[PDB]
């Protein structure tokens, strides 16, 4: 019954906010948030069903993922349009319809409850966030069309739309593999990723990271209900995270390369999909939202529209904890020892190598590696001597969020033993 | 079955729609086909499979005009003070 | 059946080449309706009735309708101005439409369905059960949806 | 001249860093900005995907 | 349900209309002078500009049709339950009179804000 607490609340904002000042509505907003995710926790260990929506482990921490993000997203806008909020709210009830049902058609439906408010929050009206917000829209409508096709594929090869039917040989690898090309362009899969480098250049940081968080969360928790073949599956993520990281190494600014990061990262979190265990994946998904939503923070406190890396530097001796806390975050998104994001890794390459799949493996740590570069290139840069740059050292509330986000990080990476425990029933 | 491949090829029309329009609107009506010809499938199938697709199909339309009106309004909003319509005028995003 | 079939099946493969081929965006639209006006044939033809009619009432009716409507605001009839041809692209764009349709050819090919049941008519009296019901809940999110979309269109054009 | 010799290995490790930043950087150029060459590429890849399910 | 006999009559009826349309337009255009000129082939009004150069038209009827076709979705979906309304009873009242009401606060925001713009 949160689903039922998201509708209410967006309803209701929206005709409040003729009576109620953008700041009061912003106020309402959070709360909502605040208040689904503690019926979250209250009903860990409650699966719930009403129709093909379903509540499980799943639905539970990646919806509880998405609303980190939605709440750290939102903490930093400020703009006074009640809109500007409205449209999260939308998202986030979509996301969680989109993680919480297999069937195809109402997959449908929550992918474009959630997408259509994203292409109308990356208008800051820059020139470059028209580009972008084009880009998007119109490479997602090609996928939506693919998708719905491949749902018919489906409906074609068994009677129901329904994920977990039997199914049939060529014309059901046909369904899956139509299905496929809109998850992995949601997931910002190579060589579908075109779209992503732009979108995160010319859309506002703090969406951004709104996106690059609950946006993945959600389309990784859809991704393991498919029954995606091994060969596909290994094709997606040597492509993926190769093409990711290699382009990345040519990337001049930060949010671009930050995307051809998480192109690569999407790469590593498609391996979990080969055994679908989704209590790797959930751990490695909290791990990876929680640190890129701290760098994406810090980001927007450096600059909404765009920073170039060198506008990172010298981010140690103007805020330390921010610096420290940017270091962090890199580091968990390169995925090294003692740090939940490479506890994350691990679990989803013992994932892979229990599937059996080693050249892939083996390429995929390859690329993690040359990854290295430039997660150093911008988490030693904080140290540098501080260039002309805009820096605004954010509110105390993007100070603490950025700092319990990078507590989380390494206490779940030195303690996994505690909340992995419970990513399945929840005991 | 005849309809099966029918909308397939359909599918295919609008995929060369996409590719080789320079419009925005004209793109759009290349998805709305392909869109169609999944919902001509999803009948075929629902003759086939119990009419549960025709229900999916009407969902379909539904959506499809849900994204029809936000699509035109990102499209007016772009193109509203800037001039011809050619995606391609829009490069300023590169790797 | 095959004889007028066959006929509808054409119809709507040239128009759907006339929509993808004339330059002309109101030219093109027109093709597009006629493609729906075949297409909704088809549907009664498939015993697919109020599926047919709303296609023709809302997707014909009124989603075109907006189009023609944007299209007419912003002349954009004569799409090729500000080129960027790229003629290296057409006949790469007709290589992927061929080989998009022969991969769905290949998994549609040598599968045969039963396609006898009973649809009864796809009238909006049989169908109301299934939509109010176990698709009710589909049927609630396309209207959030619905309603989400005004919303976003409203805030998007705005002018201030 | 092993000491040389040395050195010239690590040049040639070097070599090899480059190879894989300018391998990289094509990547990034296989990016131009145009919508329609990202959808291109986009339709391509999926045919790809298809192909390879078999 | 209804036969598809009526259907093939409906085809018929239409066969017919558009044969007489084109009749009539066949008589109209073959019976003229037709004595073409310029001054004849201008547009309107006296030289020139009758419109004249305008720059693009208000998007008030984008609006009024946008609107339209978000609503004729509303009417197509609350048709099967026109239909179909004994049968479900309370429970589909209550599903119907939810998507009515979603539908009806989205048309109340849109009014609150209004469109004279």
């Amino acid at each position: 019954m949160t689903l039922a607490i998201l509708a209410v609340f967006s309803v209701a904002l929206t005709l409040l906010g003729f009576v109620l000042p953008p700041q009061g509505v912003k106020r309402a907003t959070l709360l909502g948030l605040a208040l689904a995710l503690a019926s979250l926790l209250l009903t860990w260990g409650k699966p719930f069903a009403f129709g093909p929506y379903a509540v499980d482990g799943v639905s539970q921490v990646f919806t509880l993922l998405a609303l980190l993000g939605a709440l750290w997203t939102v903490g930093l806008v400020r703009s006074g349009r009640f809109e500007f909020y409205l449209l999260v709210l939308y998202a986030a009830l979509g996301m969680h319809l989109l993680a919480s049902t297999r069937h195809l058609l109402l997959m449908l439906v929550a992918l474009e409850a959630l997408s259509l408010p994203l292409y109308a929050l990356a208008t800051w009206r820059r020139g470059q966030g028209l580009e972008a917000a084009l880009k998007y829209f119109l490479l997602g409508a090609l996928a939506a069309a693919f998708f719905l096709y491949g749902a018919a594929l489906f409906y074609g090869a068994t009677g129901s739309l329904v994920l977990g039917a039997p199914g049939e040989g060529p014309l059901y690898a046909l369904a899956l593999g139509l299905l496929l090309v809109g998850l992995g362009f949601k997931a910002a899969l190579a060589p579908f990723h075109f779209w992503t480098p732009d979108v995160y250049q010319g859309s506002p940081t703090p969406v951004v990271l709104f996106m690059a968080t609950s946006v993945k969360a959600a389309a990784f928790a859809a991704l393991l209900r498919v029954a995606a073949p091994p060969e596909a599956l290994a094709l997606l993520v040597a492509l993926s995270v190769v093409v990711g990281n290699l382009a990345a190494l040519a990337q001049k600014e930060a949010k671009r390369l930050l995307a051809y990061s998480s192109i690569a990262h999407a790469g590593y979190m498609a391996l979990a999909l080969y055994t679908g265990n989704a209590q790797a994946l959930g751990f490695y998904l909290l791990t990876y939202v929680l640190a890129t939503g701290l760098a994406f923070a810090v980001l927007s406190q450096i600059s909404p529209d765009r920073v170039p890396l060198e506008a990172l530097r010298g981010l140690y001796r103007k805020d330390p904890l921010l610096g420290l806390a940017f270091l962090v975050a890199m580091l968990s998104l390169l995925g090294l020892p003692p740090l939940a994001g490479f506890w994350g890794k691990y679990l989803a390459f013992a994932e892979a190598a229990r599937a059996g799949a080693w050249g892939v493996l083996v390429l995929a740590l390859v690329t993690s590696a040359v990854s290295a570069y430039y997660y150093l290139g911008l988490g030693l840069a904080v140290f540098a001597r501080p260039e002309e740059t805009p820096f605004r050292p954010g509110p105390p509330w993007a100070r603490a969020a950025v700092v319990a986000a990078g507590v989380l990080l390494l206490a779940l990476g030195l303690l996994p033993g505690l909340v992995l425990p419970a990513l399945a029933a929840g005991g | 079955m005849s309809y099966l491949l029918t909308s397939a090829l359909l599918f295919a029309l609008g995929v060369y729609g996409v590719l080789t329009r320079r419009t925005a609107i004209l793109v759009f009506l290349s998805i709305e086909l392909m869109l169609n010809a999944a919902n001509l499938s999803l009948v075929g199938f629902a003759r086939a499979y119990g009419l549960d697709g025709q229900v999916a199909a009407l969902m379909v339309i539904a959506v499809a005009a849900a994204e029809v009106a936000v699509g035109l309004g990102l499209i007016v909003a772009i193109f509203r003070h800037r001039e011809s319509t050619a995606v391609d005028d829009l490069s300023e995003l590169r790797g | 059946m095959s004889l007028l079939e066959g006929l509808a099946l054409f119809l709507l493969l040239l128009s759907g080449v006339l929509v993808v081929t004339l330059r002309n965006a109101i030219h093109a639209a027109l093709a597009l309706i006629l493609n729906f006006l075949v297409l909704a044939g088809v549907y009664v033809a498939l015993d697919a009735r109020f599926l047919g009619f709303i296609q023709v009432i809302v997707y014909a009716g009124a989603i075109v309708v907006l189009f023609l409507f944007v299209i007419m605001l912003l002349f954009a009839a004569q799409g090729e101005i500000g080129f960027d041809p790229l003629v290296r692209s057409r006949p790469l764009a007709a290589l992927l439409a061929l080989g998009v349709a022969g991969i769905l050819a290949a998994g549609l090919w040598g599968l045969d369905l039963a396609f006898t049941q009973d649809l009864k008519g796809g009238l909006p009296q049989a169908l109301g059960p299934l939509l109010y019901g176990d698709w009710l809940f589909v049927l609630l999110a396309v209207g959030f949806l619905l309603m989400a979309a005004t919303v976003v269109a409203v805030a998007l054009v705005e002018p201030g | 001249a092993l000491f040389y010799g040395d050195r010239g290995l690590l040049s040639g490790y070097f070599g090899l860093g480059g190879a894989a930043r300018s391998l990289g950087q094509g990547l990034a150029r296989l990016q131009t900005g145009y919508l329609r060459v990202y959808a291109l590429l986009f339709v391509l890849g999926a045919l790809l995907l298809l192909g390879v399910m078999r | 349900m209804a036969p598809i006999q009526e259907y093939v009559g409906t085809l018929i009826y239409v066969g017919v209309a558009l044969f007489i349309g084109v009749a009539a337009l066949l008589v109209g255009a073959l019976l003229g002078p037709k004595k073409p000129g310029r001054a004849k082939l201008m547009p309107y009004e006296s030289g020139n500009d009758p419109a004249g150069e305008v720059k693009r038209f208000p998007v008030h009827f984008y609006v009024v049709a946008m609107l339209f076709i978000l609503f004729d979705v509303e009417v197509a979906f609350l048709w099967p339950y026109a239909v179909s309304a004994g049968g479900l009873g309370l429970y589909g009242f209550l599903g119907v009179l939810a998507f009515t009401l979603l539908l009806f606060v989205g048309f109340l925001y849109e009014w609150w804000k209004g469109v004279m713009r």
